[PDB]
C-alpha cells in the first residue's frame, strides 16, 4: 500500500476519466471524421455554457492525472508505447486526437492511464486477496463502475489522522520516551475501510473505438467455418453450376447475391442442410432477378457456401480471361510481371501433372484475397516462392491435394510473376475443355 | 533498455520516483543520489560529453542537475523523521562509511557498467554497501 | 439557513423634521416580522440627503423562511412618531399599514429587498393624493437610482443582484399593498403600472441623454450612476425586458447607440468583459428579441448589436459553403430575417452611410463581415468591398468569406430579367477580381487552395443555372475569368495538378451544360431569305468564352471547338454557306480561332 | 417521384444494408431478425407503414442532399459518369440494369448507417409487437419525425453498439433509451449550470415542459403516460445498471419509484410544480439526489444474491415502499437476519469471508451522513439495524480471533 500509495491516489479520478471516453467514444463512432485541431477549439465550439464548463474540468483533470502518471507507462505497463508521447507536457492547447483512446496511433495516452489503474488496482486486491481471504467471486465491469466502488482518500484530512492515532509511546521507570507502530491495529483499520470489500476489476467493458475496418473477409471464413461444417462442392454440382453460369453478367449477380448471403451468414446463424433456395427466398426475403441464378443455386445447401463463393470468384475472373479482358484493374502493378521461358516450362511441367481443377481455384483465392495491391509485400514480399506460402496458406484450414505442390511444384515460381502462373494455368484448363468438344 | 538518463524536469508533478523492479526505497534513492552527484562530478570537467551522454537537454547539464539535487534532497528531508542537518549528517556518514570497506568482494562484474548482468550485479553491492551503513547511523 | 434577510430601504419625507443625529427610525409590524408584534424590529439607519424629498434611509433584518410569501403588517416609527397611511381603513379601528410579502422564487441570491416609498406624517383628498402620488414618483426614481448604482463595479455579483433587485422594485412598485387586516391593493392611488413606468422611462432619458452627446467616462456627469455606455445600454435592455413594456420610436436611436462598443475594439476587452455575462442561453433570447424588436421601419443602429451578441460563441468556421447550413448560421445571426430586407425597394439609404461610419467595428471580431456580407443589397455590395480594402489589406484572409456570401446569396436571387442588377453583378464581379489579383497570391496559402478551388466551381455551377436569355453570358464569362486567374495564381506536387484538372474539367462541364441549356432551340434560322440568328448576339458570347487563358495541356481547345463543330454540322451547307459571308459573320479576329472553325466549316 | 420506384429501391437493399451490420459479436445478432422486421414494416398495407416510408423517404432525402454537396458535380451527373465506366457496363448486364445497380449501391450504406443510428438496441421491434399502446408507436413516429432531435451522421462493415448489455430479446420498452437519456442530461447540465440549487426541480420541469417532446407527451392521457413513465424508469435502470435477474430489476424498480414519490413529497405544498408530478424529469431528480443510496442499494444487491429471498417476502409482509424509500434498510435488515440466523453452517471461515465481505457496505447504511433526512420510522430501522450490525460484528471478531487460532494453532 505504502508501495504504490502515490498512484493509489489518483485512482480515485478513474471514472471522471472513463466518462470521459465514454462521451469521446459515443460523440465520434466513426473513422477519419475529425477535423478540430486543438482541444481549445472542441470545446468552445459547444454553445452549451455548463457542457462547456463541464469539459473543462474533466479535460483539465484528464490532463493533470496524465501528466503525474506518464513516467510508469513505458516501463510498466502492459501495452509497449513510443516515448514521444510522455517526453513533453501537454496542456489545454495541445492536439485534440490525444484524448481518444484508440490503440494503435497516438491514442495510446488514455487507453493506457486507464488500463494502468486497473491492473494496479487489480493487482492490490490480489494481493490482498492471496494474503488472508485466499477467496473471492465478487467482479465488476468498467460500464457501470462508479465512486462508490473505486478506492478514494485524502491524504491530509483521511489518511494523516488513521496513521497518527497508531503512534504508541512508551515509558520506562528510569525515564524514556520509546516509539512504537503495533501492526495490528494499524492494519485492520487502513483495510477494513479502503481495500476490503472491492470488486475485482475486469478489463471487458473498456471504452475503445474501432480503428480497424473488418473488410479482409478472412474472419467470415473462419466464423463460417466455425459455425458450421462446411462441406466441399459435389463434382456434378459444380460441372452444373458451371454449366449454368456461362454468361458474364449471370456471374456478376451471382458473385453479388452470394457477397449479400455470405456476409449475412458470416455474421449469423445457419443449418447445414436448408439448400440456399429456401435459404435465398425465405430467410432473407429478397425479390427474384433471374431464375438462371437461382436454378444454380438450387442443388447446394449452406455447408458449401464459401467455397461456392471462391469457385464463383474464380468463374468470373476466369471468364475475364476468355475475353481477352484486363482481369483484375485493381492489384499491384509490380505482380504484373511476364514468366520467363524457363519459368513457363517448368510450369508447364507441373501442369501436366496436377489437379488444375482445386491448384488454380486456390491460387486465384490467395491473389484475390491477400494480393490487393498496396499493402501487400509485407508478408508476401515479390520475392519468395509459391510452395512455401502455398502450403503455410493450406495447412491452416485446407487438407486437400497438397504433395503436387512441394514435390513437383517449381521451385523458383518467381512471386514477383504470381498472375501469369494462374493465367497460363487457366489458359490450359480452358483449351483442354474447349477444344476437345 | 532506454539505457542513457532519460528523466523529466524536476519541477513536475508526476510519480515521487518510486524504486525499480528489485531495490528497497532508501537503498535505491541514495544509489540514485550517488550517481547524480557522480554525473555532476564528471559534467564539472567535460559537459559536452555528458550532453552526448543525457539525451533530452541540450543548454546547460549543471543547472538541470542542480534542479535534480534540489528535489532528491528536498525528498531525504521528507524521507527521514529528522532535521535536513541531520539528513546532511546521514548523508555524510554513509558516504565516508564506504570508503572504510577495504574488505574486497566485489569480483565477477565488469568495471564499466557496459552489460545489464553487471550493472545489476553492481545495484546488487550498492544495496548491500547502503544497508550495511544504514543500519549503523541511528546510533551515530 | 432558516433566516431570510430582507433589506428595507425608504425615505423619511421633511415634514417629520427627522434628524438622524437625534431621532431613530424602527420598523414595527406584527409576529410575522420574527420578533414581537409591533415591536422595534429593524433599526432603521439613514444614508443620503435628499434635501427636499428628505432623507433616504436603509436597514436590513432577518425574517423566518415560514412567513414566506405570506403578509406580514409593519409600519414604520421615528423615535414615538408612527407613520400615517392616507387611505380609510375599511374596518373601523383597523390601522391601515405596510404589507411585506416576501416572494420565494423571488429571492434569487437569496436577500430580499422591500422598497418603501416616502414616509408622510400625518397632516394635523385630491391634493394629498396628488402629492403622494408625487413623493412616490420621487422615491421610486431614486430607489431605482440606488439600484443603478448597485451595477457598479461591474461584475457578475453585482449583475445578479441588479436583476434581482430591480425585480423586486417592480414587483413592489407596481401594485401598492397594504395591510389593514387583510393585505389589499392600494386602488385609492389609482397608480397604475402604467403611470409608474411612464414616471420610470422618464426618469431613463435624463440617464440616456448624457451619452447621445458623446459624454463619457469624466464627462459624464457626477450623479450618473453608470459610467460605461455598454453598460447602461445593458442596464435599460434588463429593465424594459423584465417589464416587457413599449419603447417610444424615438428612443431606439437612443437605446441602440448605448450597446455599441465604443472604446472597445480590441478583443481583449470584449473577452474581459465576458465573465460580467457568462450566462450564454438568457443574452441569446435577450438580444434576439431586442433586434426583432428594433426592426421596425428605423432600423438604423441595430447594425451595432451583432458584433456583441457575435462576440460569445464559437470561433469562426473554416468549412466550405453548403456543407454546414445556410447564411443563417454561417453569419451567425440564426434570429433575423434578413431575407426580406435584401429583396425589397432599398428606400432606406442610412446602413451605407452606418457601415461607412464604423470602420473600426468592422475589427473588433470576425463575424461582422459575414453577417454585414448577408444583410447589405446587392446593387450596394460592390461598394460594400470598395470599403473593405483595408481590412483585406490587412489579413489577405477575408477573401473566402466573400466567397463564401456570394455563393449563399446567388442561388436564393430569382431568375434574371431586368438592367439594374446586371450592373450590379458586373459591378460586384469587377470588384471582386480588383480584390483579387491586387494584393498577391499569399491568399491560396498555408494549403488553403482546396477550398477555394471547391467554392469558385460551387460558385460557377450555382451562378449558370441564374441565367437562360444568351445576353447575360457576361456573368458566366467573368466567373470564367475569375477561376482561370486564380488557377494561374497559387505557387506550382501532383495534388495541385490533380486539383487543377478537376476543377477545370468541372468547370467547362458546368459552362457545356450552360450552353446547351440556354440554347434549347436551333439557330441562324432564316425565315425571310435574310437569313440571322436566332440568338443574334451569340458569336461574340463565344467570342468571349474562348480567349480565355487556360492552359493547353487541358481542354477548351479541342472539347469547346468539337462543341461548335457539332453544333454547325446540322444545318443545311447551302443555308450555312449564304449565312456564311452575310455581313453578319464579321470581325476576322487576327487568327481568331472560333472564326478559324468557321472557315474549316464552311470548306 | 415516379422516375424510380423507391420502395422497390429500399425492399431490394435492405438485405445488402444490413448484411454488413453486425453486434459485438455476441448481443444476440439479428441480421435475419433485422431484415424480416423491416420487410414486415416496408409495405404499404398499413398507414403506420406508409407514414414510415414517407418518414424515410424524406430522410434518406435529406441526408444525400447533405451528401452530395461534397461532390465536384462528376458524381452528381451519375448517368453519364456511369456510361463512361464501361467494365460497370458490362458486369451488369444492360443499361438500366447498370443504373439501378448503382442507384442500389449508393443507397445501402446509407440505408444501413440509418439502421445502426436508428435499431442501437431493438428499436425497431416495438412497431413490429402486435398489442403496442398507442404511445410507443407515436413516441417513436414522433422521435423519428425530427432533424435536429435525431442528427444521423455517415461513414467496410460499419458497428452497431448496445447500451444495456440487452439480455435476451431486451427490446428496450421506451421507444428510444439513449437518445432521451442524453437529451435530458444535457438539460439537466444547462439548468443546473444557470439556477442554483434551490429551485433546481423547478427550472428541470420548466425547461423539460419547454421542449417539444414535453408538448407532444402532455397530450397523452394519464393511462399512457404513467406507463410510459414507469416503463422509462425500468430502461434507465437497465442502461444505468446491469442486473443479472429479474426479480431485482423490480425491486429496483420500486426503490426508485418510491424516492421519486418522496422527492414529490419534500416541498409542503407548492401546487405549481407538483401539479404535473407525472414527468419525465422526476426520474433523472430522483437519482442526482439518492445516487449514493441507490449505489449502496446496488452493491448490497451485487453482493449477496440470496438476500433477495428475503426480499421476495418484504412487499408481502411490509407493504413497503408507500411515501418513502426503505428498501435498502430491509435489505440490511435481512442480511442482519441471515447472519443471525445460522452464524455455523456453511463454514466459519465461508461465513468470516460473507460476513467481511457486506461489513463496509453494512457499515456505509448505517451512517447518519447516509441518512440525511428521512422518516422516524426509518430512523428507528436505522438505529436497530445499527445495534444489529454491532453485534453481528463483534461476533465476527470474536470468530476470527478465537477460532481461528484454534483451529490453526
Amino acid at each position: 500500500f505504502l508501495q504504490k500509495e502515490a498512484e493509489l491516489r489518483l485512482v480515485k479520478f478513474l471514472p471522471e476519466i472513463l466518462a470521459l471516453q465514454r462521451d469521446l467514444v459515443k460523440q465520434f463512432q466513426n473513422v477519419s471524421r475529425v477535423e478540430y485541431s486543438s482541444i481549445r477549439g472542441f470545446i468552445h465550439s459547444h454553445s452549451s455554457d455548463g457542457l462547456r464548463k463541464l469539459l473543462h474540468d474533466r479535460i483539465t483533470i484528464f490532463l493533470s492525472t496524465w501528466n503525474a502518471l506518464r513516467r510508469s507507462l513505458e516501463t510498466n505497463g502492459e501495452i509497449k508505447l513510443p516515448k514521444d508521447y510522455c517526453c513533453s507536457d501537454l496542456d489545454l492547447d495541445a492536439e485534440f486526437e490525444v484524448i481518444l483512446p484508440r490503440r494503435q496511433g497516438l491514442g495510446l495516452c488514455g487507453t493506457a492511464l486507464v488500463s494502468y489503474l486497473i491492473s494496479l488496482h487489480n493487482n492490490m486486491v490480489y494481493t490482498v486477496q492471496k494474503f488472508s481471504n485466499e477467496d473471492n467471486s465478487y467482479s465488476v465491469d468498467i460500464s457501470e463502475v462508479a465512486d462508490l466502488h473505486v478506492i478514494s482518500y485524502e491524504v491530509e484530512r483521511d489518511l494523516n489522522p488513521l496513521i497518527l492515532s497508531n503512534c504508541q509511546y512508551q515509558v520506562q521507570q528510569g525515564g524514556e520516551t520509546s516509539q512504537e507502530f503495533d501492526l495490528e491495529k494499524i492494519q485492520r483499520q487502513i483495510s477494513s475501510r479502503f481495500l476490503q470489500g472491492k470488486p475485482r476489476l475486469t478489463l471487458k467493458g473498456i471504452p475503445t473505438l474501432v480503428y480497424r475496418r473488418d473488410w479482409n473477409y478472412e474472419h467470415l471464413f473462419m466464423d463460417i467455418k466455425n459455425k458450421m461444417a462446411q462441406s466441399s462442392l459435389p463434382n456434378l454440382a459444380i460441372s452444373t453450376i458451371s454449366g449454368q453460369l456461362q454468361s458474364y453478367s449471370d456471374a456478376c449477380e451471382a458473385l453479388s447475391i452470394i457477397e449479400i448471403t455470405l456476409g449475412f451468414l458470416s455474421t449469423a446463424g445457419g443449418d447445414p442442410g436448408m439448400d440456399l433456395n429456401v435459404y435465398i427466398e425465405e430467410v432473407l426475403r429478397m425479390c427474384d432477378q433471374t431464375a438462371q441464378v437461382l436454378k444454380a443455386f438450387s442443388r447446394c445447401q449452406l455447408r458449401h457456401i464459401i467455397a461456392l463463393w471462391q469457385f464463383l470468384s474464380a468463374h468470373k475472373s476466369e471468364q475475364r480471361l476468355r475475353l481477352n479482358k484486363e482481369l483484375f484493374r485493381e492489384i499491384d502493378v509490380q505482380y504484373k510481371e511476364e514468366l520467363s521461358t524457363q519459368h513457363q516450362r517448368l510450369l508447364g511441367t507441373f501442369l501436366n501433372e496436377a489437379g488444375l481443377d482445386a491448384f488454380l481455384l486456390e491460387l486465384h483465392e490467395m491473389i484475390v484475397l491477400k494480393l490487393k495491391g498496396p499493402r501487400a509485400a509485407n508478408s508476401f514480399n515479390p520475392n519468395w516462392s509459391l510452395k512455401d506460402t502455398l502450403v503455410s496458406y493450406m495447412e491452416t484450414k485446407d487438407s486437400d491435394i497438397l504433395s503436387e505442390v512441394e514435390s513437383q511444384f517449381p521451385e523458383e515460381i518467381l512471386m514477383s510473376s504470381c498472375i501469369s502462373v494462374w493465367k497460363i494455368a487457366a489458359t490450359r484448363k480452358w483449351d483442354r475443355q474447349s477444344r476437345g468438344g | 533498455t532506454q539505457t542513457g538518463h532519460v528523466l523529466g524536469s524536476p519541477q513536475s508533478s508526476g510519480v515521487a520516483e518510486v524504486s525499480d523492479r528489485g531495490q528497497s526505497p532508501v537503498v535505491f534513492i541514495l544509489t540514485r543520489l550517488l550517481t547524480h552527484l557522480a554525473m555532476l562530478v564528471g559534467a564539472t570537467h567535460n559537459p559536452q560529453a555528458l550532453t552526448v551522454i543525457i539525451k533530452p537537454w541540450v543548454q546547460d547539464p549543471q543547472g538541470f542537475l542542480q534542479q535534480h539535487i534540489q528535489r532528491d534532497l528536498e525528498q531525504l528531508t521528507k524521507m527521514l523523521g529528522r532535521s535536513a542537518d541531520e539528513t546532511i549528517h546521514v548523508v555524510h556518514l554513509i558516504l565516508s562509511s564506504l570508503l572504510r570497506v577495504q574488505s574486497h568482494g566485489v569480483l565477477n562484474f565488469n568495471a564499466e557498467l557496459s552489460t545489464k548482468g553487471c550493472r545489476n550485479n553492481w545495484e546488487k553491492h550498492f544495496e548491500t554497501l547502503l544497508l550495511r551503513e544504514l543500519k549503523h547511523l541511528d546510533k551515530n | 439557513r432558516d433566516t431570510v434577510t430582507v433589506y428595507f430601504h425608504a425615505i423619511v419625507s421633511r415634514h417629520f423634521g427627522f434628524n438622524p443625529e437625534e431621532h431613530k427610525v424602527y420598523v414595527r409590524g406584527g409576529e410575522g416580522l420574527g420578533q414581537k408584534g409591533w415591536t422595534d424590529a429593524c433599526e432603521m439607519y439613514c444614508t443620503q440627503d435628499l434635501h427636499d424629498l428628505g432623507s433616504l434611509v436603509e436597514g436590513k433584518m432577518d425574517i423566518p423562511r415560514q412567513s414566506l410569501d405570506k403578509p406580514i403588517p409593519y409600519k414604520y416609527v421615528i423615535h414615538v412618531e408612527y407613520e400615517f397611511i392616507y387611505e380609510q381603513a375599511q374596518k373601523k379601528g383597523e390601522h391601515v399599514n405596510r404589507c411585506l410579502r416576501v416572494v420565494s422564487t423571488s429571492l434569487g441570491n437569496g436577500d430580499w429587498h422591500q422598497y418603501d416609498d416616502i414616509i408622510c406624517m400625518r397632516s394635523t383628498l385630491d391634493s394629498t393624493r396628488k402629492e403622494l402620488l408625487k413623493g412616490k414618483k420621487q422615491a421610486a426614481v431614486v430607489m431605482l437610482d440606488r439600484i443603478f448604482s448597485v451595477l457598479q463595479p461591474w461584475s457578475d455579483i453585482n449583475l445578479q443582484s441588479f436583476m434581482t433587485q430591480f425585480l423586486q422594485f417592480y414587483s413592489v412598485v407596481r401594485e401598492p399593498m397594504i395591510h389593514d387586516g387583510r393585505a389589499r391593493k392600494w386602488t385609492s392611488l389609482q397608480y397604475e403600472e402604467k403611470e409608474v413606468w411612464t414616471n420610470l422611462w422618464e426618469h431613463v432619458k435624463k440617464q440616456m441623454a448624457p451619452f447621445l452627446e458623446g459624454k463619457s467616462g469624466e464627462s459624464l456627469p457626477a450623479d450618473c450612476p453608470v459610467r460605461s455606455k455598454l453598460t447602461l445600454g445593458l442596464s435599460i435592455l434588463f429593465m424594459v425586458e423584465a417589464a416587457e413594456f413599449t419603447v417610444p420610436k424615438k428612443d431606439l436611436d437612443s437605446l441602440c447607440y448605448l450597446l455599441i462598443p465604443s472604446a472597445g475594439s480590441p478583443e481583449a476587452l470584449h473577452s474581459d468583459l465576458s465573465p460580467v455575462l457568462r450566462i450564454r442561453q438568457r443574452w441569446r433570447i435577450y438580444l434576439t428579441n431586442l433586434c426583432l424588436r428594433c426592426i421596425d421601419e428605423r432600423c438604423d443602429r441595430w447594425l451595432g448589436i451583432l458584433p456583441l451578441l457575435h462576440t460569445c460563441m464559437q470561433k469562426s468556421p473554416p468549412k466550405k459553403n453548403s456543407k454546414s447550413q445556410p447564411e443563417d448560421t454561417w453569419a451567425g445571426l440564426e434570429g433575423i430575417s434578413f431575407s426580406e430586407f435584401r429583396d425589397k425597394a432599398p428606400t432606406r439609404s442610412q446602413p451605407l452611410q452606418f457601415m461607412q461610419s464604423k470602420m473600426a467595428l468592422l475589427r473588433v471580431d470576425e463575424y461582422l463581415f459575414r453577417s454585414w456580407l448577408s444583410v447589405v443589397p446587392l446593387e450596394s455590395l460592390s461598394s460594400y468591398l470598395e470599403n473593405s480594402i483595408d481590412y483585406l489589406s490587412d489579413v489577405p484572409v477575408r477573401v473566402l468569406d466573400c466567397l463564401q456570401g456570394i455563393s449563399y446569396r446567388l442561388p436564393g436571387l430569382r431568375k434574371i430579367s431586368n438592367q439594374n442588377m446586371k450592373k450590379d453583378v458586373e459591378n460586384v464581379f469587377k470588384m471582386l477580381m480588383h480584390l483579387v489579383d491586387i494584393y498577391q497570391h499569399r491568399i491560396f496559402g498555408e494549403n488553403l487552395l482546396q477550398i477555394y478551388l471547391t467554392e469558385c466551381l460551387t460558385l460557377h455551377e450555382t451562378v449558370c443555372n441564374i441565367t437562360a436569355n444568351h445576353q447575360f453570358f457576361e456573368i458566366p464569362a467573368l466567373s470564367a475569368e475569375l477561376i482561370c486567374k486564380l488557377l494561374e495564381l497559387s505557387p506550382p506536387e501532383k495534388s495541385y495538378e490533380d486539383l487543377v484538372t478537376s476543377t477545370l474539367q468541372e468547370a467547362l462541364a458546368t459552362t457545356r451544360n450552360w450552353l446547351r441549356s440556354l440554347f434549347k432551340s436551333r439557330m441562324l434560322s432564316i425565315s425571310s431569305a435574310y437569313v440571322r440568328l436566332t440568338y443574334s448576339e451569340e458569336m461574340a458570347v463565344w467570342r468571349r468564352l474562348v480567349e480565355i487563358g487556360f492552359p493547353e495541356k487541358h481542354g477548351w481547345k479541342g472539347s469547346l471547338l468539337g462543341d461548335m463543330e457539332g453544333r454547325l454540322k446540322q444545318e443545311p451547307p447551302r443555308l450555312q454557306i449564304s449565312f456564311f459571308c452575310s455581313s453578319q459573320c464579321r470581325d476576322g479576329g487576327l487568327h481568331d480561332s472560333v472564326s478559324r472553325s468557321f472557315e474549316k466549316c464552311v470548306i | 417521384s415516379q422516375f424510380l420506384d423507391t420502395t422497390r429501391l429500399v425492399q431490394s437493399c435492405v438485405q445488402g444494408a444490413v448484411g454488413m451490420l453486425r453486434d459485438q459479436n455476441e448481443s444476440c445478432a439479428r441480421n435475419m431478425r433485422r431484415v424480416t422486421i423491416l420487410l414486415d414494416l416496408l409495405n404499404e398495407d398499413n398507414t403506420r407503414n406508409a407514414s414510415f416510408l414517407r418518414e424515410s423517404k424524406m430522410r434518406l432525402h435529406v441526408l444525400l442532399n447533405k451528401q452530395e454537396e461534397n461532390q465536384v458535380r462528376s458524381l452528381k451527373e451519375w448517368v453519364t459518369r456511369e456510361a463512361a465506366n464501361q467494365d460497370a457496363l458490362q458486369e451488369a448486364g444492360t443499361f438500366r440494369h447498370t443504373l439501378w445497380k448503382r442507384v442500389q449501391d449508393v443507397v445501402t450504406p446509407i440505408l444501413a448507417s440509418m439502421i445502426a443510428h436508428i435499431d442501437r438496441d431493438g428499436n425497431l421491434e416495438l412497431l413490429a409487437q402486435p398489442d403496442s399502446p398507442a404511445w410507443v408507436q407515436d413516441l417513436w413516429m414522433f422521435i423519428y419525425s425530427d432533424i435536429k432531435f435525431l442528427n444521423i451522421s455517415l461513414v467496410s462493415f460499419i458497428l452497431v453498439q448496445s447500451h444495456m448489455n440487452l439480455l435476451k430479446d431486451a427490446y428496450n420498452a421506451v421507444p428510444f433509451s439513449w437518445r432521451i437519456r442524453d437529451y435530458l442530461e444535457e438539460l439537466w447540465v444547462q439548468a443546473q449550470y444557470i439556477t442554483d440549487t434551490e429551485g433546481l426541480s423547478k427550472k428541470f420541469v420548466e425547461i423539460f415542459q419547454k421542449t417539444p417532446l414535453g408538448v407532444f407527451l402532455a397530450q397523452f392521457p394519464v393511462a399512457q403516460q404513467q406507463k410510459l413513465l414507469q416503463s422509462y424508469l425500468k430502461d434507465f435502470l437497465l442502461l444505468t445498471m446491469k442486473v443479472s435477474s429479474r426479480e431485482e430489476l423490480m425491486f429496483l424498480q420500486m426503490a426508485l419509484w418510491s424516492c421519486l414519490r418522496e422527492l414529490q413529497e419534500a416541498s409542503g405544498t407548492p401546487d405549481e410544480t407538483y401539479k404535473f408530478p407525472l414527468s419525465l424529469p422526476w426520474v433523472h431528480l430522483a437519482f442526482q439526489h439518492f445516487r449514493t443510496r441507490l449505489q449502496n442499494f446496488s452493491r448490497i444487491l451485487t453482493i449477496h444474491p440470496q438476500v433477495l429471498s428475503s426480499l421476495s417476502q418484504a412487499a408481502e409482509k411490509h407493504s413497503l415502499a408507500g411515501c418513502e424509500m426503505t428498501l435498502d434498510a430491509f435489505a440490511a435488515m435481512a442480511c442482519a437476519e441471515m447472519l443471525k440466523g445460522d452464524l455455523l453452517k456453511p463454514s466459519p471461515k465461508a461465513w468470516l469471508q460473507l460476513v467481511k465481505n457486506l461489513s463496509t457496505p453494512l457499515e456505509l447504511v448505517c451512517s447518519e451522513g447516509y441518512l440525511c433526512d428521512s422518516g422516524s420510522m426509518t430512523r428507528s430501522v436505522i438505529q436497530e439495524v445499527r445495534a444489529l450490525w454491532n453485534r453481528i460484528f463483534s461476533i465476527a471478531l470474536f470468530v476470527e480471533h478465537v477460532l481461528l487460532g484454534t483451529e490453526s494453532h
